[PDB]
RNA sequence: CCCCAUGAACGAGGAAUUCCCAGUAAGUGCGGGUCAUAAGCUUGCGUUGAUUAAGUCCCUGCCCUUUGUACACACCGCCCG
RNA sequence: AGCAGAGUGGCGCAGCGGAAGCGUGCUGGGCCCAUAACCCAGAGGUCGAUGGAUCGAAACCAUCCUCUGCUACCA
């Protein structure tokens, strides 16, 4: 796999786009622009049980593979963008947010920056569940 | 011995097992979709809903369809799961289980006579014969049964590669006994409503001409079910060669009867 | 046991036993956790003191099991069981049952 | 009819109606003045993963950003999650917040 | 049953690396690297490479310290494995914007649509917060409604004067140290002291023609 | 593509015991020092009776404990 | 009670469930009790002698406080069409 | 007479190329102070005849008979 012709003293910086919350974890490594991208792995692909897709180790096992293919190509460092679901929903990270970072960093990849990005309305449309909401 | 083309299962493949014990942590089970190798099922990945009873689900002495989730190739630990199973997969796996049983029973007659004092005997027969039959036609969805079924109806398939002895008679007998009698569901649909009195002899000329370009001595099966309906089960091949026999014959009877008086059903 | 182990392979027959204990002790283990009135499992680690206690239990069950209808005496069975544990080969009751636990611990984790 | 609380369990004074808010856990409608409000400030990174991220970061001293979440609970969810507890007749009059650590330094 | 090759597609050995160069106003101009697919006659490299956005920090494009005031940059032209950029609008981080907002303050906001000396058109968004004052014993810092509407009026007046005059580049030069925001903080000080002024967004709404001569001035 | 590539067997030692957890007290929270990095520390759940200063055999340090 | 002969089920046990933390569990014998003749019972005694835990409120139950109640024959209560 | 089903191993329905299959019932046990609900445990045995392949046939496949279901006539 052909990387760029220098990366010896510099690094090449990708964006990691970690997805958060329940019943799902994505890790989707992209360009700086985000226009084009590389491999994309889910916790539903590592673990099949339909109930461990949000688990810590399923998120770790995902990033443990994705981080190999990064360095295989020539992407060595990562800026990080987070995404919790939002849009008048839970708007809080899942379990597999803390998890994937700890695994991918110690696999050998560099971390450049980290930030929160979540789609938060300035007040928008009514939430599913009705007036009385879920119970049981 | 092995019932399957590969000795060890892969990853995400549908298989069959037979329960021999029930574990605390799931179910330890023997395969009968491969060798008698061990595979472990786990309790968590059996269903997505509660479980009151436990012997009204899995119990000993049951064929159960399952998916191989992981395998340790070197150690021989076949991790297993029953969580992802659809009834469509069960139909596909039951067929492959049943077809392998009959094919291995054919490849047991071979071992009745030859040196089989050691268990590995059938393994020797299996690898050399089975693979060249099924590998050539696995990509199109055929098992080694297709290759043998083709040999009985046209013998060049089993003469294209090493032909065994005494096998050929039992092979022919078992193919021709079990996969026949062998069959035509050809029935003619004919409707007539004559004002004729010469219709009785008119029909006789029409009946004997069910297949054009055949000898006058051709045996056929005439059937009378009702007065206007004339059913002729035409020459019995496989119903993919007697299509012209069925279609064009219907035109004969309806045409022959209109010439002798009045209008009829077409 | 030691007598049979020494004739049979030829070692200081305690080094056999020490390998047999160390090779039979689990590296990770599961336990139960109560959620929704339904069985869920959690992977956890294990003490060194637990490993020793478990490994001594497991191999002793092997020789007890084998000699329950065999012509072979328990001494013969036990010395065989320490060989196949000391050099892993999965013909023992121990190294089988060790790997069963770890195979579970991978799944639910 | 016995009155358990002088305030009827809400902060409505001199007002006719108050806009409802949705509970974060159960989506139930609760008046904004009856909702149990918890501001949660957390680092984006968990304390264990701070070392690994500082070693892999291209910057020698990166200041980690914070998550700012305003949680809105109904009374039922706040009791179930043990955010609020049952209090004696007298201890219900007390409005002092329970003391936390002390302060936002180090271990907490 | 095919041609030469070998096996799987390796769509990442058919891709071509590039570089992305910033204006001369930035001390470090080496933004980073991207890739597009090699040219085909059904869709060429440059047509799949233009019209992107490039989030870049300010303390990363301006070595070095600040941790926000992120800028968006679009590739308007390609030149022989170097992708030249142009201003598109600035934005701000979330955490900084969140941390300043807190209880017992009154938040003050306003915007304007404004035109440059050139053909660029911008739509700036600013913010002010009330000061927790010098030696309050009071636990509030709330202000009257009359006072607020003055502060908003005077926050527009400053931000139109400095952006209606002064061409596209000189706008950017005033926003990097934040001279714009700081000017408002002192000018409103008499009618309420105020700590903080930032411009949380600017959105380049319309822009004029390419203009190659004006283009290369920025990368001179 | 096939199976997985995994980390090698780690060894990490106790610095302190914290308290017992689980729904019958069967799990034990513990703090452990990584035994190659002296400023690194992770919290774990360990089943067996432990004292302090004894060494464990971790298969990964990706996993981390919380409470349940 | 003794002698000879006859030689069955039973080849480790479903759903469930009992009891036990140190000379303790388990194995093993003996004395006393009832007794004209007679312990597979009960009550005591020696002898051989482990594994596992150093915990918890999950289940079952109990003590203390706070809270709610149309209950006081006390939830096995009470009560609606 | 064309088509369809069956010719019990408790009942009723009859499931498929591995010798009771499904549903139900009866009888007994378990849980509970007790009942219901819930959980377990049963039972002499070519499954109308004549044949073939088969390790084996209610069940793998034929040749016959009878009873019924739908359609319907010879008489």
């Amino acid at each position: 796999s052909l990387g760029p012709q220098v990366a010896e003293g510099e690094n090449v910086f990708g964006v990691c786009h970690i997805f958060a919350s329940f019943n799902d974890t994505f890790v989707h490594v992209t360009d700086l622009s985000g226009k084009e991208t590389i491999c994309r792995v889910t916790g539903g692909m590592k673990v099949k049980a339909d109930r461990d897709e949000s688990s810590p180790y399923a998120a770790m096992l995902a990033a443990q593979d994705v981080a190999q293919r990064c360095k295989e190509l020539g992407i060595t460092a990562l800026h990080i963008k987070l995404r919790a679901t939002g849009g008048n929903r839970t708007k809080t990270p899942g379990p597999g947010a803390q998890s994937a970072l700890r695994a991918l960093a110690r696999s050998g990849m560099k971390i450049g920056r980290i930030e929160d990005v979540t789609p938060i309305p300035s007040d928008s449309t009514r939430r599913k569940g009705g007036r009385r909401g879920r119970r049981l | 011995c092995r019932f399957y083309q590969h000795k060890f299962p892969e990853v995400e493949d549908v298989v069959m097992v037979n329960v021999r014990s029930i574990a605390e942590m799931g179910a330890y089970v023997s395969l009968l979709e491969y060798n008698n190798i061990e595979g472990m099922i786990l309790l968590s990945e059996l269903s997505r809903r509660r479980i009151r009873s436990i012997n009204k689900l899995i119990r000993i002495g049951r064929n159960e369809c399952v998916v191989v989730i992981r395998v340790d190739k070197e150690k021989g630990y076949i991790d297993l799961s029953k969580r992802r199973v659809s009834p469509e997969e069960a139909i596909k796996c039951e067929d492959k289980f049943t077809k392998s049983k009959t094919v291995y029973s054919i490849l047991r007659h071979v071992a009745e006579v030859l040196e089989y004092t050691k268990d590995e005997q059938l393994e020797s027969l299996f690898q050399r014969t089975a693979w060249v039959f099924d590998d050539k036609y696995k990509r199109p969805g055929y098992g080694a049964y297709d290759a043998f079924k083709h040999a009985v109806s046209d013998p060049s398939i089993l003469d294209s590669l090493d032909l065994n002895e005494d096998e050929r008679e039992v092979l022919i007998n078992n193919i021709n006994r079990r996969l026949t009698p062998q069959a035509v569901k050809i029935r003619a649909d004919i409707e007539v409503a004559c004002y004729g009195y010469e219709g009785i002899d008119a029909v006789k000329e029409a009946l004997r001409a069910g297949l054009n370009c055949s000898t006058e001595t051709m045996p056929i099966k005439i059937n009378l079910i009702a007065p206007p309906r004339y059913v002729m089960t035409t020459t019995t091949l496989e119903r993919t060669e007697g299509l012209s026999v069925l279609n064009q014959a219907m035109a004969v009877i309806k045409e022959k009867i209109e010439e002798k008086r009045g209008v009829f059903n077409v | 046991a030691f007598e049979i182990i020494h004739l049979l392979t030829g070692e200081n027959p305690l080094q056999v036993l020490v390998n047999a204990i160390i090779n039979s002790g689990p590296r990770e283990d599961s336990t139960r956790i109560g959620r929704a009135g339904t069985v869920r499992r959690q992977a956890v680690d294990v003490s060194p003191l637990r490993r020793v206690n478990q490994a001594i239990w497991l191999l002793c069950t092997g020789a007890r099991e084998a000699a329950f209808r065999n012509i072979k005496t328990i001494a013969e069975c036990l010395a065989d069981e320490l060989i196949n544990a000391a050099k892993g080969s999965s013909n023992s009751y121990a190294i089988k049952k060790k790997d069963e636990l770890e195979r579970v611990a991978k799944s639910n984790r | 009819m016995t009155k358990k609380r002088r305030n009827n369990g809400r902060a409505k004074k001199g007002r006719g109606h108050v806009q409802p808010i949705r509970c974060t856990n159960c989506a139930c409608c609760v008046p904004k003045d009856k909702a149990i409000k918890k501001f949660v400030i957390r680092n984006i990174v968990e304390a264990a993963a701070v070392r690994d991220i500082s070693e892999v970061s291209v910057f020698d001293a990166y200041v980690l950003p914070k998550l700012y979440v305003k949680l809105h609970y109904c009374v039922s969810c706040a009791i179930h999650s043990k955010v609020v507890r049952n209090r004696s007749r007298e201890a219900r009059k007390d409005r002092t917040p329970p003391p936390r650590f002390r302060p936002a330094g180090a271990a907490p | 049953k095919k041609g030469a090759k070998k096996k799987v597609v390796d769509p990442f050995s058919k891709k071509d690396w590039y570089d992305v160069k910033a204006p001369a106003m930035f001390n470090i101009r080496n933004i980073g690297k991207t890739l597009v697919t090699r040219t085909q006659g059904t869709k060429i490299a440059s047509d799949g490479l233009k019209g992107r956005v490039f989030e870049v920090s300010l303390a990363d494009l301006q070595n070095d310290e600040v941790a926000f005031r992120k800028f968006k940059l679009i590739t308007e032209d390609v030149q022989g494995k170097n992708c030249l950029t142009n201003f598109h609008g600035m934005d701000l981080t979330r955490d900084k914007m969140c941390s300043m907002v807190k209880k017992w303050q009154t938040m003050i906001e306003a915007h304007v649509d404004v035109k440059t000396t050139d053909g660029y058109l911008l739509h700036l968004f600013c913010v002010g917060f009330t000061k927790k004052c010098n030696n309050q014993i009071r636990k509030t810092s709330y202000a009257q409604h009359q006072q607020v509407r003055q502060i908003r009026k005077k926050m527009m007046e400053i931000m139109t004067r400095e952006v209606q005059t002064n061409d596209l580049k000189e706008v950017v030069n005033k926003l990097i140290p934040d001279s714009i925001g700081k000017d408002i903080e002192k000018a409103c000080q008499s009618i309420y002291p105020l700590h903080d002024v930032f411009v949380r967004k600017v959105k380049m709404l319309k822009k004029p023609k390419f203009e190659l001569g004006k283009l290369m001035e920025l990368h001179g | 593509m096939d199976t997985s590539r995994v980390q090698p067997i780690k060894l990490a030692r106790v610095t302190k015991v914290l308290g017992r957890t689980g729904s019958q007290g069967q799990c034990t929270q513990v703090r452990v020092e990584f035994m190659d990095d002296t400023s690194r520390s992770i919290i774990r759940n360990v089943k067996g009776p432990v004292r302090e200063g004894d060494v464990l055999t971790l298969l990964e340090s990706e996993r981390e404990a919380r409470r349940l």
